[PDB]
């Protein structure tokens, strides 16, 4: 354990509580920062220890720590909370900085857990003028994140762009994904988008040709 | 109030090296230890190093220990950061952290030492190695069972430019569209090193079939003229 490790993702709807945990050695005996980053913002310092928080920052922000663990525990969340958040820990021994891996947090729609909908990206006039052909898949309408989409089970990750998704108005999340190949290939092969949505626990294969 | 102020963003080539500076405000410069940290598109934090404006003294970390000088000029209240021996990988957000001397205690309240309790806005830092090249533009009308669904999503795919700055704009019967797109951005850093855009267009069914005609125009830097991509029922 040589660093500070956090759950990549923790997603919570408003009113409820948001638990990040944060491991390390001897991280209970220590003093636990935590910071926020909103998206195209600065760090902020949330949490210096515990219950103890900078001047302007809310008392629902409080952090705790035991043995390997600590914890930032942010009661009652609000859409605003939507950010990043960052544990720290400072060994004054050998005078080292060490942050965690990052937690991205998210507030929910609170809309219920939908599978995707496929459709279609058909190639015919692009595939022309450039010599080259670019097909894809639109799954579209689809909560929570994430989906896994690969072309022909793996068969091909070659020209392959996989763009991330997108919140709708709808609360819910649109994806592209699309690869290039020859107009020569397009005629001959197939080509299938497999999409694999694990929060629905489904699935989807779609065909996209001419 | 207290506020730091970092220099503008920084456009750079690998084997080249930055300076970046930092101004600080509304506190006493040499009661503070001075650390800087960086961190990559989508990735976390990392702690670079600090530098003490009362002594000079500084201390790096293992990574940078050789090619990064961090400096200080008391006078004008400025640290600065110097990273040479630039590669692409080094391309990231630097920020200058400020926290408090264990030996210096303040008339602010808050005695917070070991944590960075005032942040900069940040600099931009890109290392390329990357020629101009002009996007790829292609266009996707919408499924046939998405008409069945209600809905209809055309799609603008921007493919293999450099760099990120680009301009999007719809165009139904030759007028320009506002509040309704969305879009996104994927770096490849590997081979191309570029960035693909896709861009979705959504409209309801009804306006589909009564409007006739979709075009998708798109401006970029290392393309002469906006390139518009055209495609309608038929």
């Amino acid at each position: 354990q040589p660093g500070l490790t956090q759950p990549p993702s923790v997603s919570v709807a408003p009113g409820q509580t948001a638990r990040i945990t944060c491991g390390g050695n001897n991280i209970g005996s220590k003093s636990v920062h935590w910071y926020q980053q909103k998206p195209g913002q600065a760090p902020v310092l949330v949490v210096y220890d515990d219950s103890d928080r900078p001047s302007g920052i809310p008392e629902r922000f409080s952090g705790s720590n035991s043995g390997n663990t600590a914890t930032l525990t942010i009661s009652r969340v609000e859409a605003g909370d939507e950010a990043d958040y960052y544990c720290q820990v400072w060994d004054s021994s050998s005078d080292h900085y060490v942050f965690g891996t990052g937690t991205k947090v998210t507030v929910l729609s609170s809309a219920s857990t939908k599978g995707p909908s496929v459709f279609p990206l058909a190639p015919s006039s692009k595939s022309t003028s450039g010599g080259t052909a670019a097909l894809g898949c639109l799954v579209k309408d689809y909560f929570p994140e994430p989906v896994t989409v690969s072309w022909n089970s793996g068969a091909l990750t070659s020209g392959v762009h996989t763009f991330p998704a997108v919140l709708q108005s709808s609360g819910l999340y649109s994806l592209s994904s699309v690869v290039t190949v020859p107009s020569s290939s397009l005629g001959t092969q197939t080509y299938i988008c497999n999409v694999n949505h694990k929060p629905s626990n489904t699935k989807v294969d779609k065909k996209v040709e001419p | 109030q207290v506020q730091l102020v970092q220099s503008g963003a920084e456009v750079k080539k690998p084997g080249a090296s930055v300076k970046v500076s930092c101004k600080a405000s509304g506190y006493t410069f040499t009661g503070y230890y001075m650390h800087w940290v960086r961190q990559a598109p989508g990735q976390g934090l990392e702690w670079m190093g600090w530098i003490n404006p009362n002594s000079g003294g500084t201390n790096y970390a293992q990574k940078f220990q050789g090619r990064v000088t961090m400096t200080r000029d008391t006078s004008i209240s400025t640290a600065y950061m110097e990273l040479s021996r630039l590669r692409s990988d080094d391309t990231a957000v630097y920020y200058c952290a400020r926290s408090p001397n264990p030996y210096y205690y303040d008339s602010s309240g808050y005695y917070y030492p070991g944590a960075f309790d005032i942040w900069g806005q940040g600099t931009m830092v890109t290392v390329s190695s990357a020629s101009v090249a002009a996007p790829s533009v292609f266009i996707f009308p919408p499924s046939d069972e998405q008409l069945k669904s209600g809905t209809a999503s055309v799609v603008c795919l921007l493919n293999n430019f450099y760099p990120r700055e680009a301009k999007v704009q719809w165009k139904v019967d030759n007028a320009l569209q506002s509040g309704n797109s969305q879009e996104s951005v994927t770096e490849q850093d590997s081979k191309d090193s570029t960035y693909s855009l896709s861009s979705t267009l959504t409209l309801s069914k009804a306006d589909y079939e009564k409007h006739k005609v979709y075009a998708c125009e798109v401006t970029h830097q290392g393309l002469s003229s906006p390139v518009t991509k055209s495609f309608n029922r038929g």
